[PDB]
Formats: structure tokens, sequence, C-alpha cells
């Protein structure tokens, strides 16, 4: 898989964004994975990649000068994974998602704690992406 | 939402150490910031992420804390630090600010310079009359004024306003305007402005005769 | 060289909408977020929300979601905020600020835009002199002034001798009565210098485009 590269890059930022004794309120819920696997799955996934690339990661990079390059590295890897599909097979037949909107609104309400929460759940994100592809 | 609680007002003298507390209703980890807003100006960032000094800000300013308890410290404080200080958090949405802490600079007591002014002929030719009484450069802030017309107190038609503490001499000034019709004004003779301030045991009196 | 230039003060009627702008310069516009803040007279600061110029993505304070709409014009480095269904509660000073993405704190602010929500039309002020009734020999200093009466809306600006005289000046906060504002401004000078040396207040009420001078002379 080309996900190993993405998972490698994420292992490098995992520790930084991981947070303690929080009542583990999951941001990337089952509904999102359900959306990824449904009729508008392609659109939900493309929107989530866009959201991470344009709204999450650039904010994540500014949390600490020492984590910046590694966040940017993860971003490049995500952009690559994108192109890989975005310009090839049936993995992105599309050019909305209730679940995704819910994620953005929850993220917004969490503000900066939201940046850390979204980054720490990136492994869950890759898993949902994997779940998506393992279904085509 | 995260509520930030900071004291409404504090008084301190130049040269001393001043600390302002800000308490959040829930943890904001290290994301507490401070602003200084002087009268007539937009807020200026002083401290970010609890203890980092914003560029251009003097080293007399520092901050500390994490979680729910934070403190802004100005050491030594000086006369032009009179302003309102705000704490603000960014860890939780929405971003929220404390209600502001107004900082007063203590100085030696200073008596008001009192001046009374009759209505202008320009205004009179208009049917209206405003009498003005000024109490300039005093300290402490508490002060009161009483208008007397031919010895009778006039409580109606009076509006006052006080300036913000001066950044240089740390005093306040107050203006009191007595509004009355031209007819009213021309039916009396002695106009008096009486001022009560801790700098004098008896009232300061200024008058004119129409 | 970072600068946020806001559009002009606005007197608007209840129920209408108004669109404010914030023109950015001195930095790469798409590298930073534009935030909007509200400060009502009385001074409490409230955050309205932000917009990421690169994508248009927004984050609104729930309290302003039905009141404000943020937009950007990447091509002109300009951010906008439209306030709708205006009420007197929306009268305030609105400011745009620049934020590093992910660092929601504000080192740079626009100059602010004052929004006044009212059915009333502008009224220019009448300017009256404040000069001593009598007994001008008992003091080394003399205090003179100007009464700026009956204007709307705020603000007015007062200077002395075209700005050349700033020492000893006190311009007091305006007071509101029956829908009109009134304020006084005084200046204190050595009594041996007046009236030989002139003392004139210069009053400007931008909303009515009025500029007036009132030379203070002995009664």
């Amino acid at each position: 898989n080309m996900l190993r590269d993405l998972r490698d890059a994420f292992s490098r930022v995992k520790t930084f964004f991981q947070m303690k004794d929080q009542l583990d309120n999951l941001l990337l819920k089952e509904s999102l994975l359900e959306d990824f696997k449904g009729y508008l799955g392609c659109q939900a996934l493309s929107e989530m990649i866009q959201f991470y690339l344009e709204e999450v990661m650039p904010q994540a990079e500014n949390q600490d000068p020492d984590i910046k390059a590694h966040v940017n590295s993860l971003g490049e890897n995500l952009k690559t994974l994108r192109l890989r599909l975005r310009r090839c097979h049936r993995f992105l037949p599309c050019e909305k998602s209730k679940a995704v909107e819910q994620v953005k609104n929850a993220f917004n309400k969490l503000q900066e704690k939201g940046i850390y929460k979204a980054m720490s759940e990136f492994d869950i994100f890759i898993n949902y992406i994997e779940a998506y592809m393992t279904m085509k | 939402d995260t509520v930030l609680t900071q004291p409404p007002a504090l008084t301190v003298s130049p040269g001393e150490k001043l600390t302002i507390s800000c308490k959040a209703s829930e943890s904001v980890t290290s994301r507490m910031h401070w602003y200084q807003q002087k009268p007539g100006q937009q807020p200026k960032l002083l401290i970010y992420k609890a203890s980092n000094l914003a560029s251009g800000v003097p080293a007399r300013f520092s901050g500390s804390g994490s979680g729910t308890d934070f403190t802004l410290t100005i050491d030594p404080v000086e006369a032009d630090d009179t302003a309102i200080y705000f704490c603000q958090q960014s860890w939780n949405g929405p971003l929220t600010f404390g209600a502001g802490t107004k900082l007063e600079l203590k100085r030696a007591d200073a008596a008001p310079t009192v001046s009374i002014f009759p209505p202008s002929t320009e205004q009179l030719a208009t049917g209206g009359a405003s009498v003005v009484c000024l109490m300039n450069n005093f300290y402490p802030r508490d002060i009161s004024v009483k208008w007397k017309i031919d010895g009778t107190e006039r409580r109606d038609g009076v509006l006052d306003s006080v300036t913000d503490q001066d950044s240089k001499d740390s005093t306040y000034s107050m203006s009191s305007t007595l509004s009355l019709t031209k007819a009213d004004y021309e039916s009396h003779n002695l106009y008096t402005c009486e001022v009560v301030h801790k700098t004098s045991s008896s009232p300061v009196v200024k008058s004119f005769n129409r | 060289q970072v600068n946020l230039l806001q559009s002009g003060a606005a007197l608007v009627k209840p129920g209408a909408s108004v669109k404010l702008s914030c023109k950015a310069s001195g930095y790469t516009f798409t590298d930073f977020y534009i935030h909007w803040v509200k400060q009502s007279h009385g001074k409490s600061l409230e955050w309205i929300g932000y917009i990421n110029p690169n994508s248009g993505y927004t984050n609104y304070n729930e309290k302003f979601k039905n009141k404000a709409t943020l937009t950007v014009d990447k091509s002109t480095s300009t951010g906008y905020m439209e306030l709708s269904r205006l009420t007197s509660e929306d009268s305030a000073n609105y400011s745009c600020t620049r934020g590093v993405p992910g660092n929601n704190w504000f080192p740079y602010w626009g100059q602010g835009t004052l929004v006044t929500v009212s059915s009333a039309e502008t009224t220019a002020p009448s300017v009256y002199p404040l000069a001593p009734g009598t007994a001008l020999k008992s003091n080394s200093m003399v205090t003179l002034g100007c009464l700026v009466k009956g204007y709307f809306p705020e603000p007015v600006t007062v200077t002395w001798n075209s700005g050349a005289l700033s020492s000893g000046v006190h311009t007091f906060p305006a007071v509101l009565q029956s829908g009109l504002y009134t304020l006084t401004s005084s200046v204190t000078v050595p009594s041996s210098t007046w009236p030989s040396q002139t003392v004139t207040c210069n009053v400007a009420h931008p909303a009515s485009s009025t500029k007036v001078d009132k030379k203070i002379v002995p009664r």
C-alpha cells in the first residue's frame, strides 16, 4: 500500500498531538466511515482530504516550530496519495456530506484543542481511507 | 463557552509591582493571551500563550500560568500604563475575552481647578442657555458638584462627564453642564458651581452674576 | 508594513443590513486568517469569527451565526463582514484582525469601523464659546473652552489652534440626551497670553461633513 508512507509520516507527529485523560470524545465518528462507504463516499473522502490539507494541517504547523516540517511532510504525503487516485483509477469517480459538515462544525467548536484532536485522529483517518479503498 | 474572570478594577502606584489575575471556567492549557487598550486606541497584544512577550512590548510586562489560572505582571508599573487590560483564550471555541481590568495609577491627592462659564450671547439669541462648570486635574476620582441658583439647589437639567485618567499626570477632570431655557436663565442672578472633593473640608465655590 | 484598512463609519437604519470591508496590505493575503471582533460602548470585546482567505472556510461564534456573514475577495486582498437585520444592539465598533492560522490571538488590528443603528438623520453641532464671566486678575492661568452642542451621530473631533496647541487641553466624553450629543473641550493657557495670543477651537463632525472654528474672545 502507499498508505505505509502516510502512516510512517504520521508516526512522526503522533506523540506531539496526542492528548491525555480526555473522555475520548471521538471527532472522526462511525457516521463518517459510513459516509465514506456510501453512495456519496467519493465526495466525503475528497472533502475530508481537502479539509485536512487546507484547514487542519496549516494550523497544525503553527503549534510549534519543531513539529512544522513533520506536519508539512505528512501533508505532502497526503497530497501524493490524493494525486495517486485523483488521477488514475475508479477510486475518485467524483469531481454533499452531512457527516463531514458535522466534523467541521465540531472541529470549529473545539478551536485550538480541535487542531490537536484532528491531528491525533489522523491514524483513524487513514484507516477510514483504507476502509474506503478496500471496498473497490 | 469558556468564561474568563478578571477583576474589574485595580489601583497601584508608579514604581510598584502590579499583578492581574484571570481565571478560566475550564482549562485552556497554555492558550491565554493579554491585551492593553488605552483610551481612544485599538487593543495591543502584550503577552501570548501565557508567558511570551509580544515583539515591541517592554520587558516590564510578563505573564505566567497554565490550565485555569493566569497572571499578567507589570513590574515596575508607570503612569502611562493606565488602561484597560483584557485576557483572552483560544483553546476552546468560541474565542472569548475577560471583561477587562481597568488600571488606575495612584498619585498624591490633587485639588480640582474649578471654572464656571456663563451661556454665550450666541446661544442666548437661540432661546437656550447652558452653564458650564469645569473641575480639572484632580485626584482621587470621587467628586461631586452642586449647582445653586440664587442660593437654591438646581438638580434638574444637569449632565456630567469625566475624562479617562491622564497618562502623564495621573489626574482626572470633570465637566458639568446645566441646561435651562433662556427665560429661566434670565429670571435669576447668582449662578454657583460648588465642588466637593476630599482635598478640602468645605466646598470649592465659583460663581458669576448674570 | 502590515496594515488592515477598514471602510468608513456607517449610520444605518434598524432592519437594514450593512457590509463592512477590511483591505489588507504588507503581507501575503492568503497566508493569514481574517477575524472580526465587536466592542460595544462599555468596552467588552467579543469574537465574531474568522475566514481563511485561501479557501473561504469560516468559523463563526455561535452567538453571531444569524447576524454576521464573512466573505473574502482573494483578488483584491479584501475581507468583508455583512451584518443583517440591524437593531440597536448591533451598534458598536467592529474591527478586523489578522491571525496566523492556528494561533487565534491578535498582534495586528484594523483601525475599527463604528456602526450606528438608528432611524435618526445626522445633525451638525452648534459650537459656543466658553469664556470667563469676570475677575480675571486673580490667577496666572486662564481656562477657556468650546461647547459642542446637539450633534448626531458620534464622533466629533476637537483641536485647538489647528492642532498647534495640545498642552493643557481636556476634551470630555460626550453625553447623550433626547437623541443628541453634547461635549465640551477646554484649554488652559497663561492668563498674560490671552487675548493677545488667539485661542480658537476647531470642531469637525465628519458625519455631516462640517468643520467649524470658534475663536474665544473676552466677554
